[PDB]
RNA sequence: UGACGGAGCCAGCGAGUCUAACCUUGGCCGAGAGGUCUUGGUAAAAACUCCGUCGUAACGAGGAAUUCCUAGUAAGCGCAAGUCAUCAGCUUGCGUUGAUUACGUCCCUGCCCUUCACAC
RNA sequence: CAUUGGUGAGCAGCGAAGGAUUUGGUGGAUUACUAGCUAAUAGCAAUCUAUUUCAAAGAAUUCAAACUUGGGGGAAUGCCUUGUUGA
C-alpha cells in the first residue's frame, strides 16, 4: 500500500492467481444497498446452477446434458454401440 | 471485470499475460469482443467475451494508447495515443486493415459519431479535430485554448495565464444527435461547443469552492508574505484531536491514495462527461461529485415559427370550436409546456387518430418529446399508450428515416 | 529471511518484493536478496525523485537548477504538469519525462539547433 | 563518438546554448579569436 | 533444517558457520567482540560471573 | 518508444556487466552451501569474510534459454518477416518464398527501396519477432541472416549446394503443420546459443502425430537443413526428401539487430589464425 | 525586432525552410523569385497557398525559402508546405487567432499535406 | 513515346601518409647497380524540363508451357562501397521518378482446425 | 551577394504649451458592504475600579490515560511489570 502510493499508482501488476469463492443463493434486492428502491428482483443463482441433468441415478439409465433418458432395455443394440461409441469420444477428449 | 446486473455477478474476468495496467475500455456493439488499452504496453489487448481468451495484441503505435471506442453502427475500432496519430482498426471481417492518421499533437480524448462516420479528439494542443473515418480526411476543427478556464494553485509560482498545466480536454463526448459536443479536463471549465458550425455554445464553471485549490484565476495578495502564502502554512499542530494532528502523508504522492496522504489540497478537475440517452442533460464526474447539468425546468420562451395570430387565448378558442389539430399546432409554435399539456388532455380518444396522422412532420420529434417526459411521471398510462400508438402508427416510417433526430425521444 | 529457505512461501515473497523494488527504481539489481537490506537506503528512493532523474537525463545542469524548473512550470511527465520536486518516477515513467510545449526552454533547445518551427509553437 | 550521437538526449538544455551557436549546415560555429564600437574604431583611425 | 524458524534458525546458522570458520581463518578476524564501552561490558562480566 | 526501447537496452546491457561481477560472488555462496552439507572446513577467504556470511542468510533461498528469447519462450508464437536484398533475381524471390514456407508463422515481404533503418523500425512495431533477408550471386543464394527483435541477436550464415525445390518436375504442395526439429551434434556453448536462435523461429508445441520434421545436422560447423515427411510403417519408417537443400556455416553473431553495424560481436569467423583449420566451433 | 517566424516543410528527402516576416510582398525561393520555380509543369503547385488564400495576405509579409535534397518533385511539395505553414505560423504569432483558423480552414480544406507531413511510412502484412 | 547539339537544374550513402596500367623507339650519365629524358601503339549523377535540326548470314520486342507479384509495391534511372563467410564474368548499399489492378470469396485447388450470467 | 549580427550618421511618415525607458513609496480592490471596548439581557467611549465583595453552584476507583517509536541485536546501571523479604 505504502509504495504504491508513493509511486502514485505506476506500480506493475501483481501475478495473475486463481482463488475459488463460494456464492449462496438469496434473493437479488438483498444483495443491493439499503435504500427504499430496488433494481433487480431475480435469484442470485440461474437456473442450471440449482439443477443441472446430470448423469442417470440408475445404472440400467442412460441420461444426457439435453434432458433425454433413455433406458439401456428400451434401446435397440445398433442404439446401445451408438451410444458406446459417443462415450467414447466423449471421454478421450476429456 | 464483466458484470451482470440482473444478478450483480462478475461472471468473467479478463487478463493480460503480462500484466498490463489497463486505462481505456471499449465494447463491440454486439457485445462479444472487449478491448482495452494501456499507458505502459503501446498495444491494444483483444478478449472474447463468450469464452474470455485473448483473441489479439493490436500493434502499431509507438506510444501508449489513450482511448478506445467502437463506431457503433461500422464496428471499427478508433485508437488514439500519446503517438500524435489515431489508428483506425477494421479487425472484424476475413481481412484486417489499419488506416493510421496523424495528428498535430498529442491526443488526449476521444468521441465515435452515433453514426458512426466521423470522430472527434482532444489534443493537447487545446483543439477538437472531427475526421472522416471513410476518407480518413479532416472535416472541422474547434479552437479551444482559450476557452478553458484555469485557475492559479496555492502552490503555484507562475500566473494562470503563463500556465500551461490544463489548456485542454482530456474527456469528450458527442450528444445523440450529433450537433454538439460537451468537453473537459483538469480544468474549472465545461464547454459545450457545436459541431457543424464549430462555436462554443456554453461555458460551466464547474466549482466555485476555494477549498478546492484550481477554482482561482487570481489569488488574494494579503495572503502573499515575506515566508509565502499563508495557505501554505500548515495548521494541523492547533487541532486539539491527536488523530487531526497525525500527518500520514507520503512525500510525493500525486494521486490514488486517501486525501490525508496528499498534503495539497483537492484539485477542481472533471474526469469523464456523458450525455444522457434519454434527456437534455449532461453528467460530469468531478472531485466534489457527479454534477448533472439539465434542461428540465424551461422557463425560457423559446417560440418556433409564430405569427400575430397564435396566441395562448387563441389556442384555447380553437379548444372550444373542438379545432384540436389547429389548437394542438399552434401550441407547439408557442411551445409552451402548460399549453401543450392542456391541449394535450383535451383531446378525445376518438379524435386521436386522426390528429396524429395530421401533425406536420416538423412538430413529430417535439411531441414525442412532450410524451417521454410527461409519461414518465404522469398518471394517466393507458392515454399516453394510445397517443404513442397512434403516433408509432401514423409516423413509424419517418422515424426510422431519421433515426439520430429521435434517437432521445425514442 | 528467519523463514525456512526451502519455503515456498519465502521465495515467493522475497522475489514479489525484489520484483517491485526495481520497477519502481529503488534497486538496481534482482539478482541477490541480501539487497534489501544492504542496498535499500534513503538515498536510493531520493534518487528517483523527479530533480535528480532529470539531472540524469541532462535536463538540467544540477539537481538545484532541475528544482527550479519544476517550481516555474517547465516541466510535464506524460500530459500533466508537475509543479512538485518531490515526484518519484518509475522505472517506466521514466520515458515520459520532458518540457512543456510552450516552454521558453524548448524554444532555446531548438533555436540553438536552428530546428525551430513556429507552426508547432 | 557515434554511440554519443545516437545516445544523444533532445531535451538536454545547458545554460550556455544562449552564447554557443549553430551554421546553417548543423555544425557548431566557434569564433577564431575569444565587433568595434563607432568610438573605439575613431580612436583606432 | 526445514521445521527451524525464528531466532533459533539465526542462532543456528551463525553458530554453523563459525565452526566452519575456525579451522583456516585467523583467530583475530574470525571472532571480534562487538564494541561496548568498559563500565558496561565490566558491570556485565561481573554480574555473569557472579 | 524510442526512449523505451533505448533504456531497455541501458538496463540489459548493465544488468550483464553486474553479473559477470557476481559470477565470483555466486561461487563463493557455492563453497559455502557445500561446507554446510558437507561439514568441511571454509577456505581462509571466505572464513574471514564476515559480510558474505551475514549476507548468506538472506541469500540461501536462492535457486537455460537464452535471456532475449527467455521472455516469450513457450508463450508467444514468432512472427517473421522474410526478405530479399534490394533488386532481387527471380531466383531468390522463389527461394525467399520456400524459407517462407519452411517456417509456419514467416510472411514474405518485398524490399524495393526500402532502407534498412526503416525495415527494422516498421518490423519493430508491428511485433515482429525475427526477420530474415537473403542474399544471392547470379540467383544462387549465399547468404542468410537473421535478426531477432527488438534487441537481437543478428546472426549472419553462408548457405553452401542449394537445391531449391522449384528444381524438381511434379514436386507439388507443401504441408505446411507445424514441424518436428531436430538438432543434431550441436555440443559446444556456440552449438547451444545457435540451436536457441533457429528453434525459436517454429511454433511451439507441435503435435505428437505431425508429420513434417525439419532437421538441422552440424557436420564440422556445416549445418545440414532438410525437410522430410514420414510414415510410420509397422516394421519402421519411411521417409521423403521435401527440400530445400542447403547448408550453412555460421561466420558472424552480433547482440542486436541487423542495422546496428557498432552492435559488439559476441563472435566472428577467424580464417587467418595460422590454427584455423584443426578446431571447430561449433 | 523585426516581427519574424520559421518553419520547415519536408518531402522525402527534401527539406524546405521558410523565413516569413514583416515587409512587402517578396516572395523568394533559394534566393529568387518564386515564378521561377522549375519545373514549370509544377509551379501552379508551389502557387496553391498563394492563391487559396489569396496574394492580399502576403502583401504585408517576405517570405525567403531555402531549399536542400531531394528532387524536383519532392522540393516542391517541400516548398509549398514551408510556405503554408510559415504563412499560418506568422498570422498565429503577429496577427488576430481568428485569421489564423480561417487559413488553417482553407488549407486542410483543399489539402491536408500543405500542413501535416505526408510520411509513407512502411506498414508490414 | 526517335537520333544529334546546346541550355537550366535536383540527391543520399562513402575519407587508413591511403587509390593503383602494359608493351616499345632512342639520347645522356654511371665501373656496375641503376638514374634521368625522349618516343609510338594498346587497354581504360542519371532521369527530368526548354530550345534548334533531320525525319518515321542474323535480326525488326520474342510461340507452347511455366514462374512471381498488392503501396512508396511493380517498373525505370543513376551514384557509391567491396567491410575475415560469398562476391568483381559480380555483390551489397544509397538516393531519384513512381503506377494499373484487387484489398472480396471459400465457387475451384491445396493446407489446417473442430465435432460464471443473459441470449442461442 | 546575403546578414532575421553590433555600433553609428541621416531622411520620408506620425506629430496640439514635448516624447521614450526604468524605478521607490502610499492608497483602493484581489470572497458578498449589519460600526469600537468591556467583567456584555447593559455600561463605557473623559470611563468606573471608594459596592466588585458575599451567597449559590461546582471534586467519576476514569483513583484510567505516549492511539505519537526508522531497521537488526542487546541493555551492566536505569525505567516498566510480576513475585518476594523485613517493618
Ligand atoms: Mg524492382
Ligand atoms: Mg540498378
Ligand atoms: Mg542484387
Amino acid at each position: 500500500y505504502k509504495l504504491d502510493v508513493l509511486s502514485s499508482v505506476h506500480f506493475v501488476p501483481k501475478p495473475a492467481s486463481t482463488s475459488l469463492e463460494i456464492r449462496v443463493e438469496t434473493p437479488t434486492i438483498s444483495m443491493e444497498d439499503a435504500q427504499p428502491l430496488y433494481m433487480s428482483n431475480a435469484s442470485s443463482l440461474a437456473p442450471q446452477e440449482i439443477y443441472n441433468v446430470g448423469k442417470a441415478e440408475k445404472d440400467g439409465e442412460i441420461r444426457l446434458k439435453n434432458g433425454v433418458a433413455m433406458s439401456k432395455e428400451e434401446l435397440t443394440r445398433e442404439d446401445k454401440n451408438r451410444l458406446r461409441r459417443a462415450l467414447k469420444r466423449k471421454r478421450s477428449k476429456a | 471485470r464483466a458484470w451482470d446486473l440482473i444478478r450483480y455477478r462478475n461472471f468473467r474476468t479478463f487478463t493480460g499475460t503480462e500484466r498490463i495496467q489497463f486505462n481505456c475500455l471499449a465494447v463491440d456493439p454486439s457485445g462479444e469482443v472487449v478491448c482495452a488499452g494501456s499507458l505502459d504496453n503501446f498495444d491494444i489487448h483483444v478478449w472474447s467475451v463468450q469464452t474470455g481468451q485473448l483473441l489479439d495484441a493490436l500493434s502499431g503505435h509507438e506510444g501508449p494508447v489513450s482511448c478506445l471506442s467502437f463506431s457503433q453502427e461500422n464496428s471499427v475500432l478508433a485508437s488514439a495515443s500519446w503517438d500524435k496519430t489515431i489508428r483506425i482498426w477494421s479487425i472484424f471481417g476475413r481481412s484486417q486493415q489499419v488506416e493510421p492518421i496523424e495528428v498535430y499533437s498529442d491526443v488526449l480524448a476521444l468521441s465515435m459519431r452515433p453514426d458512426g462516420k466521423e470522430v472527434a479528439v482532444s489534443t493537447l494542443k487545446g483543439q477538437i479535430s472531427i475526421f472522416n473515418i471513410e476518407d480518413a480526411k479532416q472535416v472541422g476543427n474547434i479552437d479551444c485554448r482559450k476557452d478553458i478556464i484555469s485557475g492559479r494553485f496555492n502552490q503555484d509560482r507562475f500566473t494562470a495565464k503563463n500556465s500551461e498545466r490544463s489548456k485542454f480536454f482530456t474527456t469528450i463526448h458527442y450528444s445523440f444527435d450529433g450537433m454538439a459536443i460537451v468537453a473537459g479536463g483538469n480544468n474549472n471549465s465545461i464547454c459545450l461547443y457545436d459541431v457543424p458550425n464549430e462555436v462554443l455554445l456554453k461555458r460551466f464553471i464547474v466549482s466555485r469552492n476555494m477549498a478546492l485549490n484550481g477554482t482561482l484565476e487570481f489569488l488574494n495578495s494579503k495572503k502573499m508574505t515575506e515566508a509565502g502564502s499563508l495557505d501554505l502554512i500548515d495548521d494541523a499542530g492547533e487541532n486539539s484531536d491527536l488523530e487531526d494532528r497525525i500527518d500520514n502523508s507520503l512525500p510525493g504522492s500525486q494521486r490514488g491514495g486517501d486525501l490525508s496522504t496528499r498534503k495539497m489540497r483537492p484539485e477542481v478537475r472533471v474526469t469523464s462527461v456523458q450525455f444522457s440517452p434519454t434527456a437534455n442533460a449532461f453528467a460530469a464526474a468531478s472531485t466534489e461529485g457527479l454534477l448533472i447539468y439539465s434542461t428540465n425546468d424551461t422557463i425560457l420562451f423559446d417560440p418556433f415559427d409564430l405569427d400575430v395570430d397564435v396566441t395562448p387565448h387563441s389556442t384555447v378558442e380553437a379548444l372550444r370550436e373542438k379545432q384540436f389539430l389547429n389548437a394542438l399546432v399552434m401550441a407547439f409554435r408557442l411551445n409552451e409546456e402548460y399549453l401543450i399539456n392542456k391541449v394535450y388532455e383535451a383531446i378525445p380518444i376518438k379524435e386521436i387518430p386522426l390528429v396524429a396522422s395530421n401533425i406536420p412532420a416538423i412538430y413529430l420529434p417535439r411531441i414525442l418529446k412532450f410524451i417521454g417526459d410527461f409519461a414518465i411521471e404522469s398518471q394517466h398510462i393507458e392515454f399516453n399508450l394510445i397517443w404513442i400508438k397512434a403516433l408509432l402508427s401514423a409516423s413509424g416510417g419517418y422515424i426510422n428515416e431519421h433515426k439520430y433526430l429521435f434517437s432521445t425521444a425514442m | 529471511s528467519l523463514l525456512p529457505p526451502t519455503d515456498p512461501f519465502r521465495r515467493k515473497h522475497e522475489q514479489l518484493l525484489l520484483d517491485k523494488l526495481y520497477a519502481m527504481g529503488v534497486l538496481t539489481t534482482k539478482s541477490k536478496i541480501s539487497d534489501l537490506e544492504n542496498k535499500v537506503t534513503v538515498s536510493a528512493i531520493c534518487r528517483r525523485r523527479l530533480p535528480v532523474i532529470m539531472h540524469r537525463l541532462k535536463m538540467a545542469e544540477t539537481i538545484q537548477d532541475a528544482v527550479k524548473f519544476i517550481e516555474q512550470g517547465h516541466v510535464r511527465v506524460g500530459p500533466n504538469l508537475i509543479n512538485d520536486p518531490a515526484y518519484l518516477v518509475t522505472r517506466n515513467m521514466e520515458d515520459y519525462v520532458t518540457w512543456v510545449d510552450n516552454s521558453k526552454i524548448k524554444k532555446t533547445l531548438l533555436r540553438y539547433r536552428n530546428q525551430i518551427d513556429d507552426f508547432d509553437f | 563518438l557515434r554511440e554519443k550521437a545516437k545516445e544523444r538526449n533532445p531535451d538536454e538544455y545547458y545554460h550556455a546554448m544562449h552564447s554557443r551557436k549553430t551554421d546553417a549546415k548543423g555544425l557548431l560555429i566557434s569564433s577564431r579569436h575569444g565587433s568595434l564600437s563607432m568610438d573605439q574604431v575613431k580612436l583606432l583611425k | 533444517d526445514d521445521q527451524v524458524i525464528g531466532k533459533a534458525r539465526s542462532r543456528t546458522l551463525e553458530m554453523r558457520l563459525n565452526r566452519l570458520s575456525r579451522v583456516n581463518g585467523h583467530q583475530d578476524k574470525i571472532n571480534k567482540l562487538e564494541k561496548v564501552p568498559m563500565h558496561i561490558r565490566r558491570g556485565m562480566i561481573d554480574k555473569h560471573v557472579k | 518508444m524510442l526512449r523505451r526501447q533505448a533504456r531497455e537496452r541501458r538496463e540489459y546491457l548493465y544488468r550483464k556487466a553486474q553479473e559477470l561481477q557476481d559470477s565470483q560472488l555466486q561461487q563463493k555462496r557455492q563453497i559455502i552451501k557445500q561446507a554446510l552439507a558437507q561439514g568441511k572446513p571454509l577456505p581462509k577467504e571466505l572464513a574471514e569474510d564476515e559480510s558474505l556470511q551475514k549476507d548468506f542468510r538472506y541469500d540461501q533461498s536462492l535457486k537455460q534459454v537464452d535471456d532475449e528469447y527467455a521472455a516469450t519462450s513457450g508463450i508467444m508464437d514468432p512472427r517473421i518477416i522474410v526478405t530479399t536484398s534490394r533488386d532481387p533475381s527471380t531466383r531468390l524471390s522463389q527461394f525467399a518464398k520456400e524459407i517462407k514456407l519452411l517456417f509456419p508463422n514467416a510472411v514474405r515481404l518485398n524490399r524495393g527501396n526500402y532502407v534498412m533503418p526503416n525495415l527494422v523500425d516498421a518490423c519493430k512495431k508491428s511485433g515482429t519477432t525475427d526477420l530474415v533477408v537473403l542474399h544471392e550471386h547470379r540467383g544462387v543464394p549465399t547468404s542468410l541472416t537473421i535478426s531477432h527483435f527488438p534487441h537481437g541477436p543478428t546472426a549472419q550464415f553462408s548457405l553452401h549446394n542449394v537445391v531449391m525445390r522449384h528444381d524438381i518436375i511434379n514436386a507439388g504442395n507443401q504441408s505446411e503443420v507445424n514441424p518436428h526439429l531436430i538438432f543434431d551434434n550441436f555440443t559446444t556453448a556456440l552449438g547451444k546459443r545457435v540451436v536457441c536462435i533457429l528453434k525459436h523461429l517454429f511454433n511451439a508445441g507441435p503435435k505428437k502425430d505431425s508429420e513434417r520434421v525439419i532437421t538441422f545436422a552440424n557436420r564440422g560447423d556445416f549445418i545440414s537443413v532438410r525437410q522430410h515427411v514420414y510414415v510410420r510403417t509397422r516394421e519402421g519408417v519411411e521417409i521423403a526428401e521435401v527440400g530445400p537443400r542447403f547448408e550453412m556455416r555460421l561466420f558472424e553473431l552480433r547482440l542486436g539487430t541487423l542495422e546496428n553495424k557498432d552492435a559488439d560481436v559476441e563472435w566472428q569467423l577467424r580464417r587467418f589464425i595460422r590454427t584455423a583449420n584443426k578446431k571447430d566451433y561449433l | 525586432a523585426v516581427p519574424s517566424v520559421q518553419t520547415f516543410g519536408k518531402k522525402k528527402s527534401a527539406t524546405a525552410v521558410a523565413h516569413v516576416k514583416a515587409g512587402k510582398g517578396l516572395i523568394k525561393v533559394n534566393g529568387s523569385p518564386i515564378t521561377l520555380v522549375e519545373p514549370e509543369i509544377l509551379r501552379f503547385k508551389v502557387y496553391e497557398p498563394l492563391l487559396l488564400v489569396g496574394l492580399d495576405k502576403f502583401s504585408n509579409i517576405d517570405i525567403r525559402v531555402r531549399v536542400t535534397g531531394g528532387g524536383h518533385v519532392s522540393q516542391v511539395y517541400a516548398i509549398r508546405q514551408a510556405i503554408a505553414k510559415g504563412l499560418v505560423a506568422y498570422h498565429q504569432k503577429y496577427v488576430d487567432e481568428q485569421s489564423k483558423n480561417e487559413l488553417k480552414k482553407a488549407f486542410t480544406s483543399y489539402d491536408r499535406t500543405l500542413l501535416i507531413a505526408d510520411s509513407r511510412r512502411p506498414e508490414p502484412k
